[PDB]
RNA sequence: CGCGGGGUGGAGCAGCCUGGUAGCUCGUCGGGCUCAUAACCCGAAGGUCGUCGGUUCAAAUCCGGCCCCCGCAACCA
RNA sequence: CGCGGGGUGGAGCAGCCUGGUAGCUCGUCGGGCUCAUAACCCGAAGGUCGUCGGUUCAAAUCCGGCCCCCGCAACCA
RNA sequence: UCCCCCGUGCCCAUAGCGGCGUGGAACCACCCGUUCCCAUUCCGAACACGGAAGUGAAACGCGCCAGCGCCGAUGGUACUGGGCGGGCGACCGCCUGGGAGAGUAGGUCGGUGCGGGGGA
RNA sequence: GGUCGCCUCCUAAAAGGUAACGGAGGCGCCCAAAGGUCCCCUCAGGCGGGACGGAAAUCCGCCGGAGAGCGCAAGGGUAG
């Protein structure tokens, strides 16, 4: 038995996986949201940003984009340039954009 | 999100008398209306007129939502139903809209009906909620007689988070659901 | 739906738009009319909603109609059957219960003519 | 007559008879059964008239179990007809019965009665047979 | 194919050189068939049009 | 709510043919209606109505006994 | 054994190719004419399509097996 | 592929050359006569004149394209 | 470096179904609202956004129990690569190496990786 | 008499391949969406409840790993 949420998550996510770049994972709670970066050949997370950790708060959208801009500086600081997103279960819009948005011009390249 | 009737009977007066009936412990545990379905199952107008949207004007009248159309799953023969053919309507109120449709059902609806005598008490799902059949549908009030082309009837379906018939029943019955027996 | 439980012509006279229910009469016509001081050649359309809720709450109550009636009815010839009485048979068989000649005609209690070789 | 009620292929191939039974090798219903010594395909006809023979013997009375059941089509070419040109017809059905097969039992019939009517039961059957009788290792299995 | 389900050329509007070749159901889809497709000859893209093969 | 299909919801008044008002929400403002949940016999208590006993019936027919024990 | 045709109201035949819908003549039953019978006129009933399977939303109709009837074939020695 | 001519009411149909009328027979309906049956006779319902575009005061009648049925002749590696 | 939670992989049911219990500090969830972005062949159910009054009822996490499901030896046998023997024949049998399936004993209410938040 | 090319399954003896006038079936098409992509959704069936409404039309509830669907025969594949 599976949830749609739980057939979504599996849909996006292989079709990414695929690609074999670097995975930009997202999880967007109800209060917080959470960016981490993640090489599925090893099977490890590289570099991680998140509102909880940002100790940061300022409506959902504005916060988003900043933690994804500062995902970016930790992530262009250790050498990671190249990624590919992981929109998750939700749809590419809002906060999750947002996220995105940010930490495109944060200097992630994608 | 907006003042209404049935709203504050169901929880001024409904919910504590099901709190003491059954002596729920948390708050959600109380049994509480989810949605309210109405299906006019038709098919009449199979190959026939697309002047199902009589009808459907006619429901979007009672409900204040616009109805969707429901098409033939499977092509029957004996029906005289080919696969895709629109053959019904079915409207979902839930929220306010659904508070709204029960309010001018059990006070003007019901009694409007030809020889009422109470609805049946066997008609409940088993796990809470309750189904029913009308086959008039001037009987809503909204509904004037100059409106109507030919009669037509439909299917309400009324969904709570009732575990089961009893906690539905009483809940039901507190709202003003008249029961037969 | 509007008196008792279903709308009456309108358009015609009221002493005449009564008969058309399941229980009334030219006779409970012509009276229930009177009992509320309706005019008795106005017509439904013409009723101001004065004369009208006052001969509909009257009717209503006064006499057992429609429905209510029919079953009532149904249930007085289901009594019948049960006990076994003559009628109760003549009713059985769909025959004239009514004591008739069934040689000819009867037709109407037993409906369209079923020829035999 | 035994064959099957309906049948997802008409004909069907000859095959091997290899190896002892495969089950159906220990009593399951009765006190007395028929077990197979050497391996045939045993017709519907014969079956039948083992079946007979012991429903005669005990004239009213006991019950007859039978362990076997024709399921394999057999097939048979017309007489006087050459090789080749499509596979014969189906002319009747056997069971593939191998050594340890029980075959039938009886049961609720004293122990004389059962012997003599398996006796003659086996007397229609076209192999050598025995006569066994309800063990412990029966009913251990 | 069949009477009704025919052969076609795709001629480019532009050159009126047809670069394709298909086939479409004469009876379901009966108007001339409009599409875009590249072109070798002009180089970019073109509004090809059905062509009696 | 995906308006642009839906007929508005302003408030209405259903007095009924008991003189009881109803407000409520409806597509019409104005609306009447006859009997009601107030005034419908199943509704109040039992009501008599008209159905007392059906008739003069059976054994509590009367009009009888003629004897003198 | 081989190949082709056929089985549809009581009798005799259409409809199958192209799936949805059962027709014709006779007979039969009821009513007319006639003193009566027939001829004649009016009106009606009657099959669940050989039998099993299968395809299909749907089968007299398309597909497989079996049964009965019909025609053709069965030569070289 | 190249020619030739048709589509007109339920069936068949001259009207088309020569632009002003959707006409004829058969079919169905009603009425007359009838032993009846036909035939006869009076009336009547029934069509965008294949499509779409075009010359014209107006065209089934004349043009261009297109659909379709029949027809003619030739070709088929 | 032990404990709890969140995101995420790996092993692919010994991990599951079902039952009973526990958890809201934090996280998470239901939850509150429909102004805005977005959305419903009808419905703010879903998707989405702005929130934080309430609640762990649901969901989820963590436990506990073996009815179900799942896993499942050893021992023995079927079958068999190779080498042989007996019988007119049907088929049997021997050595050597390999060796199931079923069933019996029995196991199981998961185990682990990387990051994040919170603890003692 | 039947057959003649192509496809599916068995025969085929656990790689591939393998014969017979051996056992079963299909093809000579189709689709301008039945194609490309992005986004969303999840079946069949069972039980219960529901005017006309039935075994089966459309609606509600619970169950359900795939027994449905995938134009067409069969196989393989397939709801991550
Ligand atoms: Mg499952
Ligand atoms: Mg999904
Ligand atoms: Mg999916
Ligand atoms: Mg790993
Ligand atoms: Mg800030
Ligand atoms: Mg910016
Ligand atoms: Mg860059
Ligand atoms: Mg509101
Ligand atoms: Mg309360
Ligand atoms: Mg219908
Ligand atoms: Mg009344
Ligand atoms: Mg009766
Ligand atoms: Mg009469
Ligand atoms: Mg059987
Ligand atoms: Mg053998
Ligand atoms: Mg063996
Ligand atoms: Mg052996
Ligand atoms: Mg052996
Ligand atoms: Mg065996
Ligand atoms: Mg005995
Ligand atoms: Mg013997
Ligand atoms: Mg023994
Ligand atoms: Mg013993
Ligand atoms: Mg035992
Ligand atoms: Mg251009
Ligand atoms: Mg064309
Ligand atoms: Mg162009
Ligand atoms: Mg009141
Ligand atoms: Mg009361
Ligand atoms: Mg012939
Ligand atoms: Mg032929
Ligand atoms: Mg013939
Ligand atoms: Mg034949
Ligand atoms: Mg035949
Ligand atoms: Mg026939
Ligand atoms: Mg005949
Ligand atoms: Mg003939
Ligand atoms: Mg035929
Ligand atoms: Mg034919
Ligand atoms: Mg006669
Ligand atoms: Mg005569
Ligand atoms: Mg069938
Ligand atoms: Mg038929
Ligand atoms: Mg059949
Ligand atoms: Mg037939
Ligand atoms: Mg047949
Ligand atoms: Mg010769
Ligand atoms: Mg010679
Ligand atoms: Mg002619
Ligand atoms: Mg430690
Ligand atoms: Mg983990
Ligand atoms: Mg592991
Ligand atoms: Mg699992
Ligand atoms: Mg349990
Ligand atoms: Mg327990
Ligand atoms: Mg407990
Ligand atoms: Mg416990
Ligand atoms: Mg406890
Ligand atoms: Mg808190
Ligand atoms: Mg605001
Ligand atoms: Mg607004
Ligand atoms: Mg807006
Ligand atoms: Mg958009
Ligand atoms: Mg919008
Ligand atoms: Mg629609
Ligand atoms: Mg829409
Ligand atoms: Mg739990
Ligand atoms: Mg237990
Ligand atoms: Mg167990
Ligand atoms: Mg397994
Ligand atoms: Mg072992
Ligand atoms: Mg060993
Ligand atoms: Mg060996
Ligand atoms: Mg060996
Ligand atoms: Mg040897
Ligand atoms: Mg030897
Ligand atoms: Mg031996
Ligand atoms: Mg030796
Ligand atoms: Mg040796
Ligand atoms: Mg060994
Ligand atoms: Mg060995
Ligand atoms: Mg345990
Ligand atoms: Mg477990
Ligand atoms: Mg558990
Ligand atoms: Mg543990
Ligand atoms: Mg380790
Ligand atoms: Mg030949
Ligand atoms: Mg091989
Ligand atoms: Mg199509
Ligand atoms: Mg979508
Ligand atoms: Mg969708
Ligand atoms: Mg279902
Ligand atoms: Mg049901
Ligand atoms: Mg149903
Ligand atoms: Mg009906
Ligand atoms: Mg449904
Ligand atoms: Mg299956
Ligand atoms: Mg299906
Ligand atoms: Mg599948
Ligand atoms: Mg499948
Ligand atoms: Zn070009
Ligand atoms: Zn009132």
């Amino acid at each position: 038995r599976l949830t749609a949420y739980e057939r979504r998550k599996f849909r996006v996510r292989n079709r990414i996986k695929r690609t074999g770049r670097l995975r930009l994972s997202v999880f967007r709670s109800l209060k917080h949201i959470y960016a981490q970066i993640i090489d599925d050949e090893k099977g490890v997370t590289l570099v991680s940003a998140s509102s909880l950790a940002l100790k940061l708060k300022g409506n959902k959208t504005e916060v988003a984009r900043q933690v994804g801009r500062a995902l970016a500086e930790k992530a262009l600081a250790l050498g990671i340039k190249q990624v590919a997103f992981d929109r998750g279960p939700y749809k590419y819009h809002g906060r999750v954009k947002a996220l995105a948005e940010g930490a495109r011009e944060g200097g992630l390249e994608f | 999100p907006l003042d209404l009737a049935l709203k504050r009977k169901y929880y001024e007066e409904v919910r504590p008398e099901l709190i003491r009936r059954f002596g729920y412990q948390n708050v959600w545990e109380v049994p509480r209306l989810e949605k309210v379905v109405i299906n006019q199952g038709l098919g009449e107008a199979k190959e026939d007129a697309r002047i199902l949207e009589k009808a459907a004007q006619e429901l979007a009248l009672i409900t204040g939502q616009k109805p969707a159309v429901t098409r033939a799953k499977k092509s029957i023969s004996n029906f005289k139903l080919r696969k895709g053919m629109p053959i019904g309507l079915r409207v979902t109120l839930r929220r306010d809209r659904m508070w709204i449709f029960l309010e001018k059902l059990l006070n003007v609806a019901l009694p409007r009906i030809r020889d009422f005598r109470g609805l049946n008490p066997n008609s409940f799902d088993g796990r809470g909620n309750y189904n029913l059949g009308l086959r008039e549908q001037l009987i809503f009030p909204e509904i004037t007689y100059d409106m109507v082309d030919a009669l037509r009837g439909m299917d309400i379906a009324v969904v709570t988070t009732a575990e089961t018939d009893e906690e539905a029943r009483a809940l039901l019955e507190l709202l003003g659901f008249p029961f037969r027996k | 739906a509007r008196i008792a439980g279903v709308e009456i012509p309108r358009n015609k006279r009221v002493d005449v738009a009564l008969t058309y229910i399941y229980g009334i009469g030219k006779a409970r016509a012509k009276e229930a009319l009177e009992k509320t001081g309706i005019n008795p050649a106005t017509r439904v359309k013409d009723l101001t909603e004065a004369e009208v809720v006052r001969l509909r709450e009257y009717v209503e109550n006064t006499w057992k109609l429609e429905g209510e009636l029919r079953a009532e009815v149904a249930a007085n010839i289901k009594r019948l059957m049960d006990i076994g009485c003559y009628r109760g048979l003549r009713h059985r068989r769909g025959l004239p219960v009514r004591g008739q000649r069934t040689r000819t005609n009867a037709r109407t209690r037993k409906g369209p003519r079923k020829t035999v070789a | 007559m035994l064959m099957p009620r309906r049948m997802k292929y008409r004909k069907q191939q000859r095959g091997r008879l290899k190896g002892a039974t495969k089950g159906g090798d220990y009593v399951a219903f009765g006190d007395f059964g028929l077990v197979a010594l050497e391996p045939a395909w045993i017709t519907a006809q014969q079956i039948e008239a083992a079946r007979v023979a012991m429903v005669r013997h005990f004239r009213r009375g006991g019950k007859i179990f039978i362990r076997i059941f024709p399921d394999k089509p057999y097939t048979k070419k017309p007489l006087e007809v050459r090789m080749g040109k499509g596979k014969g017809n189906v002319e009747g059905y056997v069971a593939v019965v191998k050594p340890g097969r029980v075959m039938f039992e009886v049961a609720g019939v004293t122990e004389e009665q059962a012997m003599e009517a398996l006796r003659i039961a086996g007397h229609k059957l076209p192999i050598k047979t025995k006569i066994v009788r309800r063990d412990a290792y029966d009913e251990a299995q | 194919a069949s009477e009704v389900r025919i052969k076609l050329l795709l001629e480019c509007t532009e050159c009126k050189r047809r670069n394709y070749a298909t086939e479409k159901n004469k009876r379901n889809t009966p108007n001339k068939l409009e599409l875009r497709k590249y072109c070798p000859w002009c180089r970019k893209h073109t509004v090809h049009r059905e062509v009696k093969i | 709510m995906k308006e642009g299909i839906h007929p508005k919801l302003v408030p209405a008044r259903i007095i009924c043919g008991c003189g009881n008002v109803i407000e409520t929400y409806s597509t019409k403002p104005e609306i009447y209606v006859e009997v009601c949940s107030k005034c419908h016999p199943f509704y109040t208590g039992q009501q008599r109505f008209v159905d007392t006993e059906g008739r003069v019936e059976r054994f509590q027919r009367r009009y009888g006994d003629s004897y003198r024990k």
